[PDB]
Parts: C-alpha cells; structure tokens; sequence
C-alpha cells in the first residue's frame, strides 16, 4: 500500500488509492486534513489537531509554517520576513534556521525538516490507523518553486519519518494528475494551476505532452489567503458596532476573536448561500451583536484583493511566453478557490473557459499524489 | 406556541451548560490548590514553579470557556425562541463572569 501526502504549510492531507478509488484519510479527530503543527509543553509533544487546539495557551512553543523554513539558509530574505508573522522563535545555527522552544525543563531547537518529519509521522500513522496495516511507501508533494535544498530536506523529513519516498512530485503536477489531465489524447496542453488557500497563493503553468509534465512558470503571493478576507469582514463589523453602539471593541482580544471566528464561518456560508447571519450575545460591555452580511457586500469588501489574484496569473503567462487563449486547462486548488467571485474572475479572464474544480480543493494535491503513489508501488 | 424545533436548541444549550459546569469545577480546583501553595509551605523558587503550573491550567480553562463561547456563537435563535434566547444569554453572561474569575487568578501569579 502506498499513500499520497500533501505536506502543506498550514494543513497536511493523506490519501490512498484502494479498490480503484482515492480515499482521503481522516485523522483520529475525524478530519480529512491535519494542522501542520507541533507543540512543546510541560509534559508532552503534540502533533496536529492537539497542537493547534492549544495554540492560544502556548503560542511561543507551538511551531507551524516549517515548510517556509525547510531547505533554506537563515539569511534567506523569505526566512527573515516570515519570522515577523511567527510568535515562536527562529534561530541561526551555522547558517541554517532552527526553531527554538522549551520542551519542558530543557530549551530545545529543531531544524525545519525535523518538525516536517514529525508532521509526516502523524500522516503516516493516520494512514496506518485507517488501513490497519504498516505504511512505508509514499509520494510527498512540494511546491513547483522549491529548490534542490528544499526538495531534498523534504525528502529527508520523509526518510526520518520512516517513509520510503518513492518520488517528490510538484503540487500543481499532482493536482493535474488528480483530474486525469496527463491521460489526454493528442497535442501538448498548457495547464494553469491556480492555488489559493488560507495563507499562500501559488500560480503555476505546466506543459503536459504524452503524459509527460514540464513546469513553465510560477507566480503568486506568499502571504495571501482567506485569512485576509476574514479581516476585511472583521474591520467592517468593528466599524458597524462603533456606528450602532458608539463603542470600540478592537482592544478586547476575546471579542475580536469571537467576531473573527464568526466571520470566517460566515465567509464559508457565503460560498454556498448569498447571505450569512451572525448572532453574538454579550460581545462587548454586555452588548449583543446581531448582524448579517450578503455575498455581494463580502465581495465588495474584498474587491481589490480578489481582482489582485489575476496579476500573478498574468505574470505567470508572461514568464511562460503564453497567451491566455493558449491555456487548455485551469485547475482550482486551496480552500479559498471555493469563493464564487474568485471562480468568476478567473472564469472571465480566460473568456469563459471552464474550471477543473470537482475535487475538494483542499484535497486535490493529496488525491493526485495518491494516484501517483499507487502507480509507483 | 412551543415548537418541536426549539427542543433541538434547548438540548444543545443544556449540553453546553454541563460543559461550562465541568470547566467551572476545574476553575474551583485552581483556587483550592492556589491557596495551599500561596502559603509558604515550600521555598520561594519552587513555590513559583508551582504557581506557573497553576497558571498554565488557568490558561487551559480560559481557552475552554472561549471554545464554549465560539460554539454558542454559531446559534441563530428566532425571536419567538424566547426560552432558547434567555438560556443562551444566561450561559454567555455566566461564562464571562467565570472568565473574569480566571483573569483575577492569572494576574496575581507566575508573572
Ligand atoms: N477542519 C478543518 C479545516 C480544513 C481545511 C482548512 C483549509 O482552508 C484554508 C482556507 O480555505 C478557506 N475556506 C474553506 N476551507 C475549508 C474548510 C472546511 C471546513 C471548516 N470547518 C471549520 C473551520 C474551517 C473550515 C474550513 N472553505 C471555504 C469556503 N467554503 N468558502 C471560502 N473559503 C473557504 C478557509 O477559511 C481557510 O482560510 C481549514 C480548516
């Protein structure tokens, strides 16, 4: 048995091709994705949902985003700038980055690949707990822009996790494989993979010919996701509460959190309905906050940000030497691609082209890896 | 008047009420232990160590109440659901007073 693993910055996902079908595997908590989180406490090391659930009670000792550090030198421009987003500590050690935490009575540091191998072990175990057997063979995906140090430190994280990494496959390629785009009949195809999650935006254009893949270009934004769209709704409702109540809630951390949590949930509702209602009792100084938001108003809050997704897309096309007509396939990956306006902006830039989007966008990459892992096994 | 539908909501909030009661007893256990440690039985370096342990548990407790609040905040209760709305409001206000109780504790120890 061979599994496909999406090792994402924020979430990981494991699939197995069995009985002629891809089964995306749920963890012990019943979730088909697992947080790429490792937490160090007084008494235990937590991985996944257990680690992300205690992030508020242990911010400096909960490690996430290791995929941003993996394979990089400490003085990497990326490493220094991302580090401003993290409440945990990152350290230099002989030119390479290390995360630093109190694992209880000591004070320990880990290479990003050691943290990535903890996450892979958890994924390995998720698969073993569902299958009821040992899992050692795996495809593990990486971003198309990953360098040699980055693909290798990822492969070593796997190895350490006790996995036999059959291949390291690009995420956009894996998504293409999920939609059987490599199975197509004759002439060479140009595929645009549009990948937008909670945290990163990646555009990739590939060539496929006779099932053989070639990366043509990459583009996007390292810090763009649904996190940003929630914030536009948050600021909208903070202004509203100030308007109706003459009250500023933004320095009540617990109120801002209640509101934000309710806002990302309203956001998801708005991907399938045209209005979302929120009732929060006693949000601030005992005042109840009942409100609703339409989809059109949500789209309006985020108008620039949505429209801005098309810029990476045009950069990609430029860099691949392609016209937008010469794209034969568009594939949707990442939870944010479920937003109707994003799918419509993309739909129309490619003059009505039709999008590949039937596979759960959070799961497509592990889905393609699982297909390829079975083929390689 | 009283709808079959509102029994679904009232059942949800009853289960949330019991969860609150269980966190509230963890909170109770925090003051009962705090007191014993806040009386110089052991040296100051190690008393501090006990207070920090206690502090991490206050943090767990606060976080549990917060997750309760987030669950309640998924509820949409019709204006006619007067019983649900009154029980939701009582529960929120109660949790919030427990949260104020937790803030009293942690701002006092392991600083
Ligand atoms: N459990 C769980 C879980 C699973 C996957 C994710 C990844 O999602 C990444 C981003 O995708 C966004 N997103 C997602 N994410 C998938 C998802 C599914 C169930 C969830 N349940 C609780 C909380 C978040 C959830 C997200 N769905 C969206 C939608 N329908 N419309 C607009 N945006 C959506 C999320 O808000 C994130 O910002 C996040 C949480």
């Amino acid at each position: 048995p061979a599994v496909g693993i999406d090792l994402g910055t924020t979430y990981s996902c494991v699939g197995v091709f069995q009985h002629g079908k891809v089964e995306i595997i749920a963890n012990d908590q019943g979730n088909r994705t697992t947080p790429s989180y490792v937490a160090f406490t007084d008494t235990e090391r937590l991985i996944g949902d257990a680690a992300k659930n205690q992030v508020a009670m242990n911010p400096t000792n909960t490690v996430f985003d290791a995929k941003r550090l993996i394979g990089r030198r400490f003085d990497d421009a990326v490493v220094q700038s991302d580090m401003k987003h993290w409440p945990f500590m990152v350290v230099n050690d002989a030119g390479r980055p290390k995360v630093q935490v109190e694992y209880k009575g000591e004070t320990k540091s880990f290479y990003p690949e050691e943290v990535s191998s903890m996450v892979l072990t958890k994924m390995k175990e998720i698969a073993e707990a569902y299958l009821g057997k040992t899992v050692t063979n795996a495809v593990v995906t990486v971003p198309a822009y990953f360098n040699d140090s980055q693909r290798q430190a990822t492969k070593d994280a796997g190895t350490i996790a006790g996995l036999n990494v059959l291949r390291i496959i690009n995420e956009p390629t894996a998504a293409a494989i999920a939609y059987g785009l490599d199975k197509k009949v004759g002439a060479e195809r140009n595929v645009l993979i549009f990948d937008l999650g909670g945290g990163t935006f990646d555009v990739s254009i590939l060539t496929i010919e006779d099932g053989i893949f070639e990366v043509k270009s990459t583009a996007g934004d390292t810090h763009l996701g649904g996190e940003d769209f929630d914030n536009r709704m948050v600021n909208h409702f903070i202004a509203e509460f100030k308007r109706k109540h003459k009250k500023d809630i933004s320095e009540n951390k617990r109120a801002v959190r209640r509101l934000r949590t309710a806002c990302e949930r309203a956001k998801r509702t708005l991907s399938s309905s045209t209005q979302a209602s929120i009732e929060i009792d006693s949000l601030y100084e005992g005042i109840d906050f009942y409100t609703s938001i339409t989809r059109a108003r949500f789209e309006e809050l985020n108008a620039d940000l949505f429209r801005g997704t098309l810029d990476p897309v045009e950069k990609a096309l430029r860099d691949a030497k392609l016209d937008k007509s010469q794209i034969h396939d568009i594939v949707l990956v990442g939870g944010s691609t479920r937003i109707p306006k994003i799918q419509k902006l993309l739909q129309d830039f490619f003059n009505g082209k039709e999008l590949n989007k039937s596979i759960n966008p959070d799961e497509a990459v592990a889905y393609g890896a699982a297909v390829q892992a079975a083929i390689l096994s | 008047g009283n709808s079959p539908q509102e029994e679904v909501e009232l059942k949800k909030l009853k289960h949330l009420e019991k969860s609150v009661e269980k966190i509230a007893d963890q909170l109770e256990e925090l003051n009962k232990e705090l007191t014993g440690i806040q009386q110089g039985f052991l040296p100051k370096d190690l008393q501090a160590e006990a207070l920090c342990k206690l502090d991490r548990r206050v943090k767990a407790t606060i976080e549990q109440f917060m997750k309760i609040l987030e669950e309640i905040d998924t509820l949409i209760l019709p204006e006619n659901f007067k019983d649900s709305r009154l029980k939701r409001k009582g529960l929120v206000k109660k949790v919030q007073a427990f949260l104020a109780e937790c803030d009293t504790v942690e701002q006092n120890i392991c600083q």
